[PDB]
């Protein structure tokens, strides 16, 4: 349950906030996505 | 080969794809033996 940002390699879970710093719980590579949303899209057949 | 001197960090030595996303340079370093 719950997630907040991912990184572009080791794909782990993370998750902060301001000043925390921007990096990742190993690689120091400074990327990271905001993983999906809860809210579900519907999409359409055509 | 490619770095990034960053204050926070030491000399990351960077990548491609990488300095793409941040836009960044894709540069290294030069040095020359200079006689005094
Ligand atoms: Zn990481």
């Amino acid at each position: 349950a719950t997630l907040k940002y991912i990184c572009a390699e080791c794909s782990s879970k993370l998750s902060l906030s301001r000043t925390d710093a921007v990096r990742c719980k190993d690689c120091g590579h400074r990327i990271l996505l905001k993983a999906r949303t809860k809210r579900l899209v519907q999409f359409e057949a055509r | 080969k490619p770095m990034v001197n960053e204050s926070d960090g030491v000399t990351h030595a960077l990548y491609p794809q990488e300095a793409r996303l941040r836009n960044l340079t894709y540069s290294s370093g030069l040095f020359v033996d200079v006689k005094k």
